[PDB]
């Protein structure tokens, strides 16, 4: 019998935990306490979106304005060979 | 691949006219045609064709030339079979003419 | 080394005799790519007479195959248990078809 | 006749399992149960793939779709000459009896049934779609 | 039949992985070449993908008459290594080396 | 003769105002 | 859900009901045809839209019509 | 369930990924939205039209701004034949240094794109000269876009919402659009040409700060008011005039010279001014035809009801058609799209042969790009015209209200129309393909003298009647003593006959048997595309296979495998099939334009004349021969500025091929595949921690046809655009 109406609908529908185990004690207390106070302001979904937005946008424009120049991207050096020559005497 | 194999090596089949290899140039073109022809069977569906045949059958009925064996569009499965048969024939014969003209002329 | 194999000749009509290319050996025809010449040379065939003999013998055997298909359907049709002798068929096709075929070809 | 109750103590057929059975939908949306009474122990084809052995006497089988239950029931009726019952089971424990809805198979006409979807006209008498613009109806068949 | 979903899903993943890591290498190369970055390409003169297993197989089959097939005078084919076989001033067979392009097309 | 920086900033500011009006129209069309 | 409407040309042949793979249709008593029955569609929430019923119908034109509508889990034939 | 398709509760309750796709695809079908009324539908359309107008003006502002900021417009103005016009700058961080060097062109300080849109020639012709002029125009158009957006918001407010009856006032809208939107706009454009563009063509710098000080004509407005209008035609610009300078210039402002300015190879600006002035007067007059609020003018319903032949040849005639057209937005959109798309084709045919902008004819890449662009746009628009005709027949057509009129009567012999379209398509295809294949076999067998080369004597006779003396037909404008000749001899015939008898322009090109064959291919394409579209529109309401098709709507997948099978039976599917044929037809048209002009521009007309009579000639001498520079845009030896077109060429081939997957493989294969994938995710550890919100399903049948067609079309267009621009610009 693989069916039961009440108190075994979890077994009937196969709602089992194959690998998850109940456990409260995994990490050290000071390590955990450190990481809860580290990630405390980002535990709100609006704050993390604001933080990732501001940081990512600032990193991207700082890369574009300055960082791309520092790593010497070819688009920031520009041409040095005077320009490609077109046909029919066109410039 | 596109330039140095397909574009460069097709020079023999497309210059084959007026030589004994001209049959390969003609088959190259005809196989391109048969391949393209297959796309009408693969991309369409028989409901359109049956309705078009209804109008054509009206024209034959008006002139008393409607056949007794009632014309139907091909079945859905036959439409697929015709499409894949002409697709394979056209593509493979294209490569056949390309290969044979190329390697006979430069071999 | 210099002569291109050819075993198909077209008739002169509607200009198609251009396909009888100058393949060498004082001969005009369509160049073949099936490899028969190399196979006939490896077999030791040196003349058109031996090619004629194989062609005649093949047609006789072709008639024998068509006779057998008519015979084993219309005159002496094997029963189902004959076909289901897979052990006998494997023994005969391994030793008799492939084995004696390879021995005779080695001969 | 009254709608039967799903007996949860019914045994299941002998099956080695497969990858084609129930998924998370059975836990959170719905699933289905087909029950039948077998005259003898015999092999039948699962609608989810693979051979299974129906036990002699009452059998119970849980399936993901109503169509799977009706496919198995069609096999039971046409190959084994066996009738069956189909239920819909909800995650809250509610069991809804589905088929045959009034105890008689739907292909057999039965008194007490009322027509729904009947139109008192031939199909060519439907009105034009311009006549149902800005009315909220589903189409000309809806009026 | 009872685990067809596992078979088909695993094969689906294999096909997606193979398509990405075979055709996307070509797309990477076309994009790098168009952008004027041949040093960023998958090539024999850039980021290399050498088919080292097939190269080792070739070396093993070349060295076979020495040790592992002592009574065979020569390897089975010139494609493994060694000298050009020339007939009538044309190459009959020669070693077929395998580099990055061969890796890419085999995948 | 090239444009000035101020001309580019003028064009960008007028485009920002136009974009605000566009967002206003899009929201009005929505609801 | 799909809408399955029945019309009055139905000859009560029951073939559409037998064809239905999800038990949408059933035969109910009627006086409009010789067979004294008509197809009915009480369970269109289970209709997948396969139009096996229309393929089974012998009348010209059809007496059972399926109008594909808003899609649900049942009408999409999903087991997941 | 969700709230994204808030206009459709049926889509909002869909638990699958189909809800998102269909929510996007049905967003602009306002008539099918939940709880929509006719008045709110019209108001939403009015505001959407304001939004589209604002987008158009912003797009034009962006083109002007990027040319002013990053282009080389003053340098091009100095040397229009030897400067490549710059579209905009490139800032791509993926570029290598060779790509940075290769794309630096036109005298720019960095990598740029060279424009193919012809805006330099147009803006220079209409009098713009500096970067400041372009910038001021761009700022003005951004402000215009803001005004349009504000008006769109404003007329959605309840006290400014127009009533439904205002939208159905046809007579007032036609009066105003003809008189003001066409006529007054053309009159104001004549004002711009006379006050600004013509003086700037003569070296006179006229702008906002001095145009009230500058005399457009030396005698002012006295010849206009007195009626002595021939004063304005005296002393035109001479044949030795240098454009943009006072050397060789005249003082005329309204002329009828005909033909081309010898230096710019374009139409005379004074001719253009007189054209737009006459157009202004004709359109202002035509805008006084219909009755509004003053007791005079025509009533269109009574005009239509009056036009029924008394012999009964058209039945009830046009009776009731006013309400049919006026109540159906799809009839109106179908008419608008048919007319606008035909006009787009007319623009394409007339701008290559009668170039209106200075130094446009010498810019070969730009001319080819503009012709191809407008012909493909015209093809898509014509497909849409017939699509909305079919939609009208399904959704809006009332047979009782149209009893016996021309619409009902053409529906009543739809089999005759469709069967005759089928016959003409079959005849054209059989014989055009047969003649081409015969010629191909003749060339293959070494005997080109056995080709069937039919001389296009009818079109050559037309060219002779318009004055081309090359063919020896002496009639009308090619007969020096004819009445038609003598009438135009002092006005426009000298310039016109100089232009039409010169082979150095595109005005009525010399034609021969290759032109015959390709024109019959074009006729085959037009007739077959029309056959598919017309059969779709006329069978939209029903056919013998599906007599109740109107009950199912314009677009639906099929009616199932019964009755033999009914794939692609909807009118939408006829649109989908016809797009392939339209793309094929415009492909043939544009191939013809480009190859004939390639021979003319390279100074070798014999290549087209000899090779176009057989299809190997097209393949080898057009596609294969001209792809050589394009596919060498990047190679193992390096890259050049054509590498972007080589990459886009391959990109288009890839997108085209990807479309074949959606078009060839159909739904149920993918649905079963996705079922196995959904099993795999639920059973995979560390991945089944995440779940989908929408149940993944295969794309629908119709959606697949759409997506496959979109990939096919996009790949088609991208491939040909890359080939066209690369092949023309690598030589020129
Ligand atoms: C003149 C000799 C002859 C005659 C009068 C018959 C008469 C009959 N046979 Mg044969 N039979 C014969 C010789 C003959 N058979 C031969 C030589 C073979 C060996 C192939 C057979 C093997 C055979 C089988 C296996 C079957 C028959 C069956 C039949 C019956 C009808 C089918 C039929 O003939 O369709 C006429 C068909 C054709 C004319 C097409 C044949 C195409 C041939 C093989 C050439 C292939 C195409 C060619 C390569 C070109 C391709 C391009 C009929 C009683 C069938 C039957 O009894 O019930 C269904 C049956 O199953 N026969
Ligand atoms: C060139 C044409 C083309 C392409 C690209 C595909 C694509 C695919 N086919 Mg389809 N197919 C085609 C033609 C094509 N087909 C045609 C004409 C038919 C009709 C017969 C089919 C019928 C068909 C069947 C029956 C099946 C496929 C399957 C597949 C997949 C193989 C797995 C794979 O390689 O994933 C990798 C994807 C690619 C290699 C495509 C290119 C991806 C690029 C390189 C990555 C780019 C990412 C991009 C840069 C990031 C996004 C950025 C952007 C959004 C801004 C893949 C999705 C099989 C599949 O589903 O099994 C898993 C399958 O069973 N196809
Ligand atoms: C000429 C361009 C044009 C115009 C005038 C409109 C006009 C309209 N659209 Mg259409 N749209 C366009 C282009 C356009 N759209 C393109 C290219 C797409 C993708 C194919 C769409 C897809 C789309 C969807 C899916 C929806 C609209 C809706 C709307 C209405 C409200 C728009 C809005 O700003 O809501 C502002 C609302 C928000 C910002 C919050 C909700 C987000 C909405 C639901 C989706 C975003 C809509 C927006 C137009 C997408 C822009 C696409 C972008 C690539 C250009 C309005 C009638 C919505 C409407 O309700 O239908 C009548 C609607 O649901 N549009
Ligand atoms: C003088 C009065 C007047 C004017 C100027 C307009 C102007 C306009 N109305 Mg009409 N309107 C009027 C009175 C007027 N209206 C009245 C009295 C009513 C009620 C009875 C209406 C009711 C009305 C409605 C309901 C709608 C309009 C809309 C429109 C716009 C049409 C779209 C467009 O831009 O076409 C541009 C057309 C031209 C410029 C004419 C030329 C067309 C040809 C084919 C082009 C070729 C010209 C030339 C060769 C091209 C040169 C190209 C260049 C690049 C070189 C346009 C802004 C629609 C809309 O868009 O607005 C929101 C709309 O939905 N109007
Ligand atoms: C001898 C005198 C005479 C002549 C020759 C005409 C001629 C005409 N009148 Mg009549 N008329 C007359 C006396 C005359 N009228 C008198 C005394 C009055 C009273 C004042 C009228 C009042 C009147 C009215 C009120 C109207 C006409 C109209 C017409 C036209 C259509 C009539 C018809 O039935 O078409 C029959 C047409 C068909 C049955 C359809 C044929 C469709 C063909 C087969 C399609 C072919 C398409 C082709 C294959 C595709 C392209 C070809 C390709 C090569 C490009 C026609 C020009 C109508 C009109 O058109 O006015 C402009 C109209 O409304 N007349
Ligand atoms: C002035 C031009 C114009 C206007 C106002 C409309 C307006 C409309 N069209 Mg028509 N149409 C046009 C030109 C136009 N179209 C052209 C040029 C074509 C040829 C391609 C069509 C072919 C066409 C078809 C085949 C259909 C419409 C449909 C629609 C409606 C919904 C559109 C939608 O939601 O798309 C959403 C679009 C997207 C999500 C993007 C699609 C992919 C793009 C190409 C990228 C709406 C009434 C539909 C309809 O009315 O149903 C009955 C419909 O089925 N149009
Ligand atoms: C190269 C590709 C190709 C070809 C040749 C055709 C051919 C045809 N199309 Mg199809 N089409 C195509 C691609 C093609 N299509 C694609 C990709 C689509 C999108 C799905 C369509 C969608 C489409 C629609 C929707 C319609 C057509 C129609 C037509 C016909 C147009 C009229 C005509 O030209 O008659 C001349 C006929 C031909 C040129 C066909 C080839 C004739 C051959 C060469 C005759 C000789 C055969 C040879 C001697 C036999 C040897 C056999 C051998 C085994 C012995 C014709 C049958 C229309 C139609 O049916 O009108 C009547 C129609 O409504 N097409
Ligand atoms: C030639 C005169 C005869 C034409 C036949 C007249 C006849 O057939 O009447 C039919 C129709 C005119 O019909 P209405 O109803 O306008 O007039 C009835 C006629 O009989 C005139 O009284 O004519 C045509 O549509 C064909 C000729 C149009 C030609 C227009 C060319 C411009
Ligand atoms: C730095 C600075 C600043 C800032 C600025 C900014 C931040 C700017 C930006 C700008 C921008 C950022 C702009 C933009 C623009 C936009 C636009 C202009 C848009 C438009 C759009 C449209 C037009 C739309 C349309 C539509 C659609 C698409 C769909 C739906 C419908 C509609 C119609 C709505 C300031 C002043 C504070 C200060 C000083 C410094
Ligand atoms: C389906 C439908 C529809 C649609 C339709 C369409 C889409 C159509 C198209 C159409 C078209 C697209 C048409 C076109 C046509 C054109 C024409 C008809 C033209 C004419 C011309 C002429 C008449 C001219 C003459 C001349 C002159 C003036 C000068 C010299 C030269 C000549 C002689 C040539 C609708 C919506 C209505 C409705 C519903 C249904
Ligand atoms: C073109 C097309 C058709 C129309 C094609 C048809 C009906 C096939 C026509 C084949 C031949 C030409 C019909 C006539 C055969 C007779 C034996 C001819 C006798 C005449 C002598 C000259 C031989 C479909 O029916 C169809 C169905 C499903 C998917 C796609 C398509 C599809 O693409
Ligand atoms: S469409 Fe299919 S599921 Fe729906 S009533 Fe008909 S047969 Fe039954
Ligand atoms: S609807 Fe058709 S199939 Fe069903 S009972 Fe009536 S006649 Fe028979």
């Amino acid at each position: 019998s693989e069916y039961f109406d009440l108190d075994d609908l979890e077994d009937t529908t196969g709602s089992w935990e194959l690998y998850g185990q109940e456990d409260e004690k995994r990490y050290p207390s000071l390590q955990a306490e450190f990481f809860n106070r580290a990630a405390a302001p980002l535990t709100r979904r609006e704050s993390l979106l604001a933080f990732t937005f501001v940081g990512g946008a600032g990193s991207l424009l700082l890369w574009g304005a300055k960082g791309s120049k520092d790593v010497a991207l070819p688009i920031q050096q520009g041409p040095k060979k005077g320009g490609e020559k077109g046909p029919r005497g066109k410039i | 691949w596109l330039r140095d194999f397909l574009w460069a090596q097709s020079s023999q089949v497309i210059q084959s006219y007026g030589s004994a290899l001209s049959a390969y140039g003609l088959i190259f073109l005809g196989a391109h045609f048969i391949w393209a022809f297959s796309l009408m069977f693969l991309f369409s569906g028989r409901g359109y064709w049956q309705e078009l045949i209804e109008s054509i059958v009206w024209a034959h009925n008006k002139l008393k030339v409607a056949p007794s064996i009632q014309p139907r569009a091909l079945s859905i499965t036959q439409g697929r079979a015709v499409g894949v048969a002409h697709y394979l024939l056209g593509g493979i014969a294209t490569t056949w003419s390309f290969f044979l003209a190329r390697i006979i002329a430069v071999g | 080394i210099h002569i291109k194999p050819s075993a198909q000749v077209v008739w002169p009509v509607v200009g198609q005799e251009i396909l009888n290319g100058d393949v060498g050996g004082g001969f005009q025809g369509v160049q073949i790519t099936s490899g028969f010449f190399q196979l006939w040379r490896a077999s030791g065939i040196t003349s058109e007479l031996q090619l004629y003999s194989t062609a005649i013998g093949g047609l006789v055997l072709a008639a024998a195959m068509f006779f057998a298909g008519w015979f084993h359907y219309h005159k002496a049709a094997p029963k189902l248990e004959w076909f289901q002798n897979v052990e006998s068929m494997l023994n005969h096709h391994l030793a008799g078809l492939l084995g004696l075929g390879s021995l005779a070809w080695a001969g | 006749w009254k709608p039967p109750t799903l007996d949860p103590s019914t045994p299941s057929p002998i099956f080695g399992g497969s990858t084609g059975g129930l998924l998370r939908k059975a836990q959170i949306e719905e699933f289905y149960v087909i029950t039948w009474d077998a005259k003898k122990e015999q092999v039948f084809e699962m609608p989810t793939g693979g051979a299974a052995i129906m036990r002699s006497g009452p059998n119970l089988l849980k399936l993901a779709r109503k169509e799977q239950c009706l496919a198995l029931l069609t096999q039971l009726r046409n190959k084994f000459k066996t009738d069956g019952q189909i239920y819909r089971v909800f995650p809250d424990g509610e069991v809804q009896y589905l088929h045959p809805k009034d105890g008689v198979y739907p292909e057999k006409v039965n008194a007490g049934r009322t027509a729904v979807g009947a139109k008192d006209r031939s199909i060519g008498k439907n009105t034009n779609p311009v006549a149902v613009k800005f009315t909220g109806k589903l189409g000309t068949y809806d009026v | 039949i009872r685990h067809r979903d596992a078979i088909v899903s695993h094969l689906n993943w294999v096909c997606i992985f193979l398509g990405f890591h075979s055709f996307g290498l070509y797309i990477h190369n076309d994009t790098m070449s168009a952008l004027g970055r041949p040093q960023d390409m998958f090539s024999d003169t850039a980021i290399q993908l050498q088919p080292v297993f097939a190269q080792w197989i070739q070396n093993t089959h070349l060295s076979a008459p020495q040790f592992t097939a002592p009574n065979a005078l020569a390897p089975t084919s010139p494609v493994w290594g060694g000298d050009v076989v020339a007939v009538g001033g044309k190459v009959a067979a020669m070693p077929i080396t395998l580099g990055t392009a061969d890796f890419m097309v085999h995948h | 003769m090239p444009l000035s920086d101020s001309q580019i900033f003028i064009a960008l500011f007028i485009a920002l105002l136009t974009g605000i009006l566009a967002v206003r129209l899009g929201l009005e069309l929505y609801s | 859900s799909h809408a399955v409407k029945i019309y009055d040309t139905c000859i009560g042949c029951t073939q559409c009901v037998r064809a239905c793979p999800t038990d949408v249709l059933e035969m109910v008593p009627w006086d409009g045809c010789k067979a004294s029955q008509i197809a009915s569609a009480p369970r269109t929430e289970d209709c997948v839209g396969c139009k096996r019923c229309e393929s089974a119908c012998p009348t010209d034109f059809l007496s059972v019509r399926v109008y594909l509508g808003s899609e649900t889990t049942r009408s999409m034939g999903l087991a997941y | 369930a969700t709230k994204f398709p808030k206009f459709s509760q049926g889509l909002a309750k869909d638990p699958t990924t189909r809800r998102i796709w269909y929510g996007i695809a049905t967003a602009h079908d306002f008539e099918s939205h939940d709880n929509i009324t006719e008045e709110s539908l019209y108001q939403k359309i009015f505001a959407s039209h304001f939004g589209q107008l604002a987008i158009i003006f912003l797009w034009t502002s962006g083109n002007l701004f990027h040319v002013a900021w990053q282009g080389n417009f003053p340098q091009w103005v100095q040397d229009p034949l030897h400067v490549r016009p710059i579209a905009h700058a490139i800032w791509d961080p993926h570029f290598g240094q060779p790509a940075v060097e290769a794309f630096t062109r036109g005298g720019a300080q960095g990598p740029v794109n060279i424009a193919t849109s012809g805006v330099y020639q147009w803006w220079y012709t209409i009098g713009l000269r500096t970067n400041q002029d372009l910038f001021q125009g761009s700022v003005f158009l951004t402000i215009l876009s803001g005004l349009f957006l504000f008006a769109g918001w404003l007329h959605l407010q309840p006290r400014f919402q127009p009533a439904l009856a205002w939208f159905k006032n046809a007579e007032s809208r036609l009066n105003h659009h003809l008189s003001g939107l066409f006529g007054v706009s053309s009159l104001a454009w004549t004002g711009h040409l006379v006050h600004v563009a013509i003086p700037e063509a003569r070296g006179q710098h006229v702008r906002w700060d001095n145009f009230l000080t500058t005399l457009p004509h030396p005698q002012g407005l006295a010849p206009f008011f007195s009626g002595n209008w021939a004063v304005y035609a005296q002393n035109p610009d001479s044949s030795a005039h240098l454009f943009g300078t006072g050397e060789g210039s005249g003082t005329a402002i309204l002329t009828f010279l005909g033909g081309f300015h010898p230096q710019t190879q374009s139409l005379w600006l004074t001719d253009i001014a007189h054209h737009h002035l006459a157009i202004a007067v004709v359109f202002i007059l035509a805008g006084h035809m219909y009755r509004t609020n003053f007791g005079i003018g025509h009533t269109m319903q009574e005009i239509l009801d009056a036009h029924t032949p008394p012999g009964g040849g058209l039945g009830a005639g046009h009776k009731g058609l006013f309400d049919t057209v006026n109540n159906s937005l799809h009839f109106q959109l179908g008419l608008a799209l048919a007319s606008v798309g035909t006009i787009t084709s007319l623009v394409a045919q007339h701008m290559y042969s009668l170039p209106p902008y200075a130094f446009l004819a010498q810019d070969f890449t730009t001319q080819a790009s503009l012709y191809t662009h407008h012909q493909y746009i015209a093809g898509f628009i014509l497909c849409g015209a017939f699509a909305h005709g079919a939609i009208f027949f399904v959704r809006d057509y009332d047979p009782e209200q149209n009893k016996g009129n021309v619409l009902a009567r053409i529906l009543d012999h739809k089999e005759a129309v469709i069967s005759h379209l089928s016959w003409v398509s079959l005849f054209l295809g059989f014989h055009t393909l047969g003649l081409y294949v015969h010629n191909d076999v003749m060339q293959a067998f070494g005997t080109p003298e056995k080709q069937i080369l039919i001389e296009p004597v009818f079109a050559q006779w037309i060219q002779a009647a318009q004055g081309k003396t090359l063919y020896g037909f002496d009639l009308l404008l090619s007969q020096s003593n004819s009445a038609a000749f003598s009438a135009g001899q002092t006005l426009w015939l000298p310039g016109w006959l100089d232009a039409i008898n010169s082979n150095s322009n595109s005005l009525f090109l010399t034609i021969g048997p290759g032109d015959f064959l390709v024109h019959h291919a074009i006729a085959l394409g037009l007739h077959t595309t029309t056959l598919i579209l017309v059969k779709g529109a006329l069978d939209a309401r029903g056919s013998k296979l599906m007599p109740d098709k109107k009950d199912f709507g314009y677009s639906f997948p099929c009616d199932g495998p019964g009755r033999g099978g009914t794939c692609d039976i909807s009118a939408w599917d006829a649109f989908y099939l016809a797009v392939f044929w339209m793309l094929n037809t415009i492909g043939w048209v544009t191939f013809y334009f480009h190859w004939k002009h390639l021979g003319i521009w390279q100074g070798n007309v014999n290549q087209f004349n000899e090779s176009s009579t057989y299809l190997m000639g097209w393949l080898r001498d057009y596609l294969w021969l001209n792809s050589s520079q394009l596919i060498n845009g990047y190679n193992p030896f390096g890259m050049n500025s054509l590498s972007v077109w080589a990459w886009m060429f391959l990109f288009g081939h890839l997108i085209y091929a990807t479309g074949f997957m959606f078009l060839i493989s159909w739904r149920g294969y993918w649905q079963e595949l996705i079922e196995t994938l959904a099993w795999a995710h639920e059973r995979t550890p560390l991945a089944n921690l995440v779940r989908w919100r929408d149940k993944p399903v295969a794309l629908s049948i119709v959606q697949a046809r759409l997506v496959g067609l979109a990939h096919f079309s996009a790949g088609y267009i991208l491939t040909y655009a890359a080939f066209l621009i690369a092949s023309t610009s690598g030589k020129f």
